[PDB]
């Protein structure tokens, strides 16, 4: 059609293709106008033009008040982390250098600066930079300790339930419940003086990093205890924080009825507001495909990881571990969705992609780098069994071997030895050192993972009979100690059903078990027996499902806020 | 595939 | 286990080793023996000493005395019928010539002719020979009117709808209204005689031979009078056949709703008082299945009539009317079913089956003779359109070609020219006109179908509804005549939506060829429109999309006798 | 199939 372009994108165009002249003159242009002159820099590829502005906290200060071109700003910060030079932990280190010397001022330059740290420790913190966020939080909770009245004191518990946010993205745990400790001092230091602040914010992030801990029993009782305090007039920002932390815990507590009323409230509330687009909306998906994933529902599991890949993928750039975080969980789901067909080249792609990225911008030992490595490490023992080269079958499985022990140190080194991450580990090894013909070795890790994680989450739970089905094809399929799998698949047949019921698609590998269970041992009538349940396993589970795509599950007002609270609180 | 999906 | 066979098994093989000497004292053995005997003897497979002792009314009515081993002696007799021996025609006419001489006796005697009829009938109409059935139902009834008595009207009522049953499933239509016209003043004359009595079977028969000669409305009246009149008191197969026609009348009338519920009801209080091997069950599942295959579920209906094809084909031997029918009915049903994959393996031998078991029975020129053969003819065209071969084509064409217009020649016979069915043909003829490429003798089959059609069933049906597809259909890809398609193809997918919403099946051909009209007049606006409107009718496809077998879709106890019926009839 | 079913 040939629309002629406006003025403004003609002038944009005309002072930025004459940048090195007028960069004196350019900061002092609005906000609206300067963020739409560095965005065309961007556009243009001259970023070194560029990091050269958002180095200074100033025009970065000025560049975050462009609240509407925000995803842009996230798409441009991150092409220059990714371009070399450190825009992150320079302005980290510029705001606190700048924030440590107006401690001697009064409240009000202080309260300046704080709001600054407020927007710019939010947008490091958003966009992955955690820990470059911290550094800046730091900074900002030091000028609140300043001043001990009870204006500031609102200011030191917002600090620190932004400060709990970043130390769980960084996994920095055992620094979190410092944090959470010190929150409740300027909290009852606060709230005695008259003014009681909302715990609502506060408590959903150890809602998440006691379920990052396998805290489950701890992370249920905060579950309950930050929605309590869930009121209308808090930011939806939060309310659909503390809703999407509150229904990992209660996934994890396997009881699905109360979860997904919580999480589809969350991604309406995610998606009404900021839309289809914002990070935070992605970030409810990939928390929304958590429940999914261990509701059986694989098939549309992967369909929400890979919307909420895509969403991060345009905003945040190419390198950055929100992405890579995305690409883990997407990789775990394309495994457990295509472990049947045993084609593993689009979630090994994922899978490579989130070590790709965490290797380049995390420590060698970082705990989110571990939890990433496992998951090739599973693709590659299934590769290292399907392919049907030996040299190559010794090789890979013995790649995988790395991974895990490298995977489980790191878990052990935070988590201790008595956590279920770290018998996650144990059973993940256990199979391994079956594919690697260590049937002796794989008897022990098993036991040791069933005995960990029957200890804490209890006699009967899924992830105990979803390991325990580990351990059962060791004594059935490659042991012929029939006597002890009898045992074992019986018991995990009981929880399978139990919160999934017959057509539980993972009792496939344990109907067929039991099976080859008694075609060893005589008793062929049991055969038929179990028979026909495997056909009632393959009509209960094709039946259902034939379901709708879960996006358009929630659909347009499904429910209402302050309802689904008080319906979860009751129950 | 006998050990259904890893965790 | 090497269980050891009881003392009846054993001298049951002791006796029939020694038929030739004992023939004579075994007529007169107790009923539940004689029978034992007889079956014996067919699975011996000496089918010369059973149907030599069949062939007696005698002995053939303490053999059809035994209730309960019915089973047994539907797949005895068609072993019978298929050995050789006439026991169809010798029985009836046996006892159409003893009915003609004891006609003069008192009503004792009479009572025991026209009940040993009536069993003898019921056997008979229920076994298929509807054409030696009625020899025997017209003694019966010539016997009920030589007196003038209150059972004898009842009993000539008893008559004149039954022997309506008999001339529906022979096509015998155009006595089926004299038979009709016979009955009502029998209930007429007994109504003047302040004695009124259950007309529930006598309209559902109307009903069963209007929807036979496509008379929709007359049928949907006529259903709703029998259920109007159908009481608790009836028994069940009475009830079960007024439930199942009034089904067949509502879906040709386009009222799909509470046409579930009749033939839902039908299946399951077939299922429950009859069982799983009845043959009424298998017929219920045949209605049951035509309602299926016309709601656009074929994948359920030819799942149903696999298994109504097993019921009939265990319970009435080899070649059978009603195997013949079940083999007819599943072949177009698998025709429907595998029309997208292309591939008739199965489909083309039932229809094939089912033409060779009418020939062998029934005359040259039936009715079920005809429908049959068109079934056949559309696979046919299909492995025109598959085989690559041009002779084979041909030929292949050409024999479709006779089939269809042998089948619309004994429609058009038997029915007149203003009829469905006889349009159904025209438009099966411009079908294949079409795959002969002979477009301008296609065009006019599917004008004058189309014409037919409108006249009679409206401006809006399923079955204009696929006329017009068919005709949108060659004029969009062989006589590219653009403009006139375009308005076929919203007709036809205003009447898809309207009657099967977005889930017809149709609307993929349909929407497809659009897609290439838009695409050869160039508009490339609307292709692209019809193609996101294509998408999302794969994707709402696709989404409801699941195997639900039918069979146990009824459950156990759905509803309740005297419910369904009253929910139809205030549903009106 | 270039066409619907069969009537």
């Amino acid at each position: 059609e040939w629309i002629p372009e406006t003025l403004y994108n003609t002038a944009i165009s005309a002072v930025v293709d004459n940048y090195i002249r007028s960069r004196r003159d350019i900061r002092s242009l609005p906000e609206n106008i300067q963020f739409d002159v560095y965005y065309k820099l961007y556009q243009q590829g001259r970023l070194c033009q560029l990091g050269s502005e958002f180095c200074e906290l100033e025009v970065f200060a000025k560049v975050l008040r462009a609240l509407d071109k925000r995803h842009l700003l996230h798409h441009c910060f991150q092409a220059l982390m990714d371009h070399g030079v450190k825009v992150a932990s320079v302005l980290a280190y510029s705001f606190s250098r700048r924030c440590s010397y107006i401690a001697e001022s009064d409240a009000a330059v202080k309260e300046k600066a704080i709001q600054v740290g407020f927007v710019l420790g939010g947008f490091l913190s958003d966009a992955g930079w955690y820990s470059d966020a911290e550094k800046v939080f730091l900074s900002c909770l030091q000028l609140c300790t300043l001043h001990d009245e009870m204006l500031h004191w609102f200011r030191a518990v917002e600090c620190c339930v932004r400060l709990l946010h970043v130390r769980n993205g960084n996994c920095k745990y055992h620094l979190g419940e410092e944090t959470f400790k010190l929150a409740q001092t300027y909290m009852d230091k606060l709230s005695k003086h008259g003014q009681q602040a909302n715990k609502a914010a506060l408590y959903g992030e150890l809602c998440a990093l006691l379920f990052a801990k396998s805290h489950y029993d701890e992370a249920y009782k905060w579950c309950i205890e930050a929605m309590k305090e869930i009121t209308a007039g808090l930011p939806v920002k939060v309310v659909v924080d503390v809703l999407r932390q509150a229904s990992k815990a209660c996934v994890v507590k396997r009881e699905f009825k109360k979860a997904e009323q919580l999480i589809k409230h969350a991604v309406y509330l995610a998606r009404d507001h900021f839309g289809s687009k914002h990070p935070k909306y992605s970030d409810t998906l990939l928390d929304y495909g958590f429940y999914l994933l261990n509701v059986d529902n694989i098939c549309q599991s992967v369909a929400i990881y890979q919307a909420a890949l895509d969403i991060r993928q345009s905003v945040f750039g190419g390198k950055n571990i929100h992405v890579a975080t995305a690409h883990e969980d997407l990789a775990y789901s394309s495994y457990v969705h295509q472990y049947s067909s045993g084609k593993f080249d689009n979630a090994l792609f994922h899978a490579e992609r989130a070590i790709g990225i965490i290797t380049h911008i995390l420590p060698e030992d970082h705990l989110l780098l571990a939890s990433s490595k496992r998951v090739k490490a599973l693709i590659l023992e299934e590769i290292a069994i399907d392919c049907h080269n030996k040299e190559t079958e010794q090789r890979l499985l013995q790649e995988a071997h790395d991974l895990h022990l490298s995977s489980l140190q790191l878990a052990k080194k935070a988590f201790g030895e008595f956590n279920v991450q770290t018998a996650k580990h144990y059973g993940n090894l256990g199979r391994l050192y079956q594919s690697m013909r260590k049937f002796k070795e794989a008897e022990e890790m098993h036991i040791k993972a069933i005995q960990i994680k029957e200890q804490l989450l209890g006699q009967e739970d899924y992830e105990v009979a979803l390991s325990v089905g580990h351990l059962a094809s060791l004594y059935n399929y490659d042991m012929n100690q029939y006597e002890n799998a009898e045992k074992l698949y019986l018991r995990s047949i009981a929880i399978g059903k139990k919160l999934f019921g017959e057509g539980y698609s993972g009792l496939e590998y344990d109907y067929r078990g039991l099976i080859k269970l008694y075609n060893s041992i005589g008793n062929y009538e049991k055969v038929f027996e179990y028979h026909n349940v495997l056909s009632n396993w393959n009509r209960l589970r094709d039946r259902q499902y034939s379901v709708t795509d879960a996006l358009e599950d929630v659909s347009t007002s499904p429910q209402s806020t302050e309802e689904v609270v008080q319906s979860f609180l009751i129950s | 595939q006998k050990r259904a999906s890893g965790q």
